[PDB]
This record gives C-alpha cells, structure tokens and sequence, in this order.
C-alpha cells in the first residue's frame, strides 16, 4: 500500500482536502489507505469513503454509457464498419470500472463489514456492497451475471432487514438504501412493480415519522424523500 | 437515469 | 510508450471517443501516442492534442488553486497549526501538474515545433509552448522562476511575430494567441498595461477585418473577440 | 480568472 507510511489522521485530513478540490480519485486512495489501517471508521469517515468511490465510479459509469451507446449504434443496420476501436475503448473503461468496484468490495470484505456491529455502520456498508455489485451488474454479460445480480440483491436485502428492525423510517441511511434498492429492482432486476412498491412504502412511512424530528433531521430525510418521489414520478 | 445516493 | 503497439489511426479515433466521453486523461494519452508516431499532425489532430492537455492541466490548476488558498489561510495570523498535510498535498498536485506540463513541452520539443513549417501549425505549437511555460510559472517559486517566465514570453513572442506576418487579424489561432499572451502579461509578468494594450489592438484590428469573411469564419473569430472584450471589461 | 483558449 502506497499509503502505508502515512498517518491515519493525515489520510483523513487529505481526503477532506481532496473533497474540497473535487479530486475524487485522490480522495478514494486516501480513504482506502485509512481503511487499511485496520481501525473502524467513524460516521463522518464512512461518508468520505462512500462519496469518494461514488464519484470515481460515477464518472466511469457515465463514460461507459457514452461509449456503449456509440458501440450499439455502430452495430445497427446500415452503419459503416469502423473496426475494433469502439469496443476496445469501451472494454478499457469497463475493466477500469470493474477494478474500482472490486477494490471497494474488497475493502468491505476485508474487513469493514465483519467489524461493523452498530446498525448505522452495518447497514451503510451493506448498502455500499449492494451498490458496487449493482455497478458490476450494469456492465455484466457472462456466466456470472446472474450471480452478480444476486450478490447485489443479497447485500441490499440484509441491509434492508437490519434497517427496518434497528432504524426509524426517516433515518437517512435507511432512506438511501431503499432508494437504491428500488433502483436496483427497476433497472437491474426487471422488477418495476417491486421498485415502485418499495419507493412508495418507504416514502409514506417516512412521511408519518417526520413529526418526531428536529428541524435539522427533518431537512435531512425530506431531501432523500424527494428523490424517492422523483423516481416515482419518472416511473408512473 | 433515476436518482441514487 | 504504452501506445507504441496501437495504430496511429486507432489512437486518433480513440482520442475522439475519449473527447465525447469527457475522458481527457485518456484523450491526452492517445494523442501523445499519436504524436510519438513521428508524423506531423493535421489541423484537426492539433486541436485534439491541445484540448486534451488543456483540460487535464486545467483541472490540475483548479485543484492547485483550491489547495494553495487553504494553505495561505493556514499561514495567516491566528490560524491553528494543522501540520504538514496541506503543504504536502498541494505539493503532490503541483508535482503532477509540472509533470504534465513537462510532458507536453517535451512533445513540442521532440519534435512537433521543429517540423512545423506552415504558419498555422508553427504558431499553434509555439502558443502551446507559451501556455505550458505559463502554467509552470503559475506554481514556480525558485531560482528558475524568472527563466520559466522568460521561456513563456519567448515562445509567445515568436508565435506573435509569425502570426502578424503570416495570418490575417481574424485568424482564430492568431486571436487565441493574443488572448493568452495578454493574460500572461496581466497575471504572470506584472504588465497590466501591456495586457490591456494587446487585447485592445487585437480586438480592433480583427473588427476591421471581419468584412472579408464568410458567415462561418465570422462566427469563429467573433467568438474569441468576445473573450478579448470580456478580459478588457474585467481589467478596466 | 481571465479567459484563455
Ligand atoms: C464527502 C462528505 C461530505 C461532502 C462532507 O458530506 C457529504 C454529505 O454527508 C451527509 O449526507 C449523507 C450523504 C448524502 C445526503 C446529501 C443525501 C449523499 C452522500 O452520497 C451520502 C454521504 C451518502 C449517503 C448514503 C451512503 O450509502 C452508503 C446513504 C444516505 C446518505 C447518508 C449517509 C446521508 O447522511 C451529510 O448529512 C450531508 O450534509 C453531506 O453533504
Ligand atoms: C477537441 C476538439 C473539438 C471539440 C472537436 O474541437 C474543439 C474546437 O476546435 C476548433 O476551435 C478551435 C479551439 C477553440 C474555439 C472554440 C475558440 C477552443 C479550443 O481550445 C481550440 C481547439 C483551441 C484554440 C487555440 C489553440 O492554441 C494552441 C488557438 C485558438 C483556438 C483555435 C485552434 C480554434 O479554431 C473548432 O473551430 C471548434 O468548433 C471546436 O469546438
Ligand atoms: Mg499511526
Ligand atoms: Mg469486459
Ligand atoms: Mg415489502
Ligand atoms: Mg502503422
Ligand atoms: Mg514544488
Ligand atoms: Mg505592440
């Protein structure tokens, strides 16, 4: 590990600097180094880890979609053959994306999930595990695609079960998990009815729990609830 | 695309 | 060279795909590979080279400025000492930026400039040489800072001299060179009067030559003229 | 910052 010689606190500090500079690749590398120190992450540190990798892989996914679209058009009736280059470059981006997903899943498996006992950490990491299997599923085609989809589903499901037992319906992690699992159902698992049902139930149960919250907790929560509503409007 | 967090 | 095994035409094709995907690091690496094939670049290819590196180093410069600002505040009266980390990370970004500038200057020196005989290629590459020395000057502090500034000035000046002899006043390369040399004067060389004089003369002489142009050439040209006007408005 | 191209 190239971060093995840097203090944990310095890695955290530099991840925050990288976030301010929108240097998400650096941010992710700093937080990988911090995780590899072997200590549990605090609430704030977990968010630095998730945001860094979400942004790295988000950019990869956007680029992959651009290239996959060009590739699909290159294979339509009437398109001039243009050689292997579009496929090759799409594959290059895809392999880099898979590498980042594998790295995140490895951090979760070694050993963030096994040491996470509190609901807010365990649900968080299992959500991330579902998310990174979902990104693998978006580009998957071969013998293991179903296993990749089922790995995403299994991680999201375990997170869901814990979240419903241990967290209030307005908890932002619980809400975000439900949002993303609903998207998994719609876009990955060919289950739009399940996606809609989950988004609606989650929204309605959160609405009914808002009265228990402070102004600041209400602000959080309502923000993710609006994303659930946005997706429902797209889907209905 | 739909929203995720 | 990791691109040594790829066909020149495939590198150009992939640079265009990378541009569409906003993958500027890849775009720059493809175009470095293309330059290293040893053949001159066409007009379109020159633009792919310049846009790729402009965007890579542009992002580095933006990040450097964020970190330099944090660093300067960390060294003001009353600021809590926070250790070496801000300086270290600013230095990391700075060294990466310098590396990219050195790479571009190396391509220009080996051997793009020496083989460029037509005004539109020679001025283009000399402008780039001024630009990348200017970016080195933005972060420079040591014994060689004056030499770095003078290297930028010398490249811009040779480009200026050729542009005025060989190109019409509305030529987009001539205009962009003048825009950037004016910014060099204002931001690097502590010569705001020279910056203003150059921007104004360039604008006025281009205005007087617009009547010779087609609609499409007018559209080009007028676009860079507006940038000259924008800078003049900022400076006066 | 001023504009460059
Ligand atoms: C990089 C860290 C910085 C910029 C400092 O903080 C980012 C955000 O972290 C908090 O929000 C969190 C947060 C988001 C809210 C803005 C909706 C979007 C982020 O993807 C993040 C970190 C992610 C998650 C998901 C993580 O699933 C693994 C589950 C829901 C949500 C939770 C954890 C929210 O609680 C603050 O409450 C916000 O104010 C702040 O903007
Ligand atoms: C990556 C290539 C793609 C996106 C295909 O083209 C980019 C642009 O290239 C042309 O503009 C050029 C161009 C710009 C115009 C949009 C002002 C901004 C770019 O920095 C570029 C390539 C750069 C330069 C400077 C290069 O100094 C070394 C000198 C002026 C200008 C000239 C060369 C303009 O002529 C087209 O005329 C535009 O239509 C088109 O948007
Ligand atoms: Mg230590
Ligand atoms: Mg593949
Ligand atoms: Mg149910
Ligand atoms: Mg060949
Ligand atoms: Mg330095
Ligand atoms: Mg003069």
């Amino acid at each position: 590990g190239a971060m093995g010689s840097m203090e944990r606190a310095s890695l955290i500090q530099k991840a925050k600097l990288a976030e301010q500079a929108e240097r998400y690749e650096d941010m992710a590398a700093f937080m990988k180094g911090a995780v590899e120190k072997g200590e549990e992450l605090s609430c704030e540190e977990r968010n630095l880890l998730s945001v860094a990798y979400k942004n790295v892989v988000g950019g990869q996914r956007a680029a992959w979609r651009v290239l996959s679209s060009i590739e699909q058009k290159s294979n339509e009736e009437g398109s001039e053959e243009k050689g292997p280059e579009v496929r090759e470059y799409r594959e290059k981006v895809e392999t880099e994306l898979q590498g980042v997903c594998d790295t995140v899943l490895g951090l979760l498996d070694s050993h963030l999930i096994k040491e996470a006992g509190d609901a807010e950490s365990r649900v968080f990491y299992l959500k991330m595990k579902g998310d990174y299997y979902r990104y693998l599923a978006e580009v998957a085609t071969g013998d293991d695609k179903k296993r990749i989809i089922d790995s995403a589903r299994s991680a999201y499901q375990e997170a869901m079960d814990i979240s419903k037992k241990e967290m209030p319906p307005t908890n932002p992690i619980r809400l975000g998990l439900a949002l993303n699992f609903s998207v998994f159902h719609y876009e990955i698992a060919n289950s739009p009815e399940e996606a809609i049902s989950l988004a609606k139930t989650t929204f309605d149960e959160a609405m009914a729990d808002l009265h228990t919250l402070s102004e600041d907790s209400y602000k959080d929560s309502t923000l993710i609830m609006q994303l659930l509503r946005d997706n429902l409007t797209l889907w209905t | 695309f739909p929203a995720t967090v």
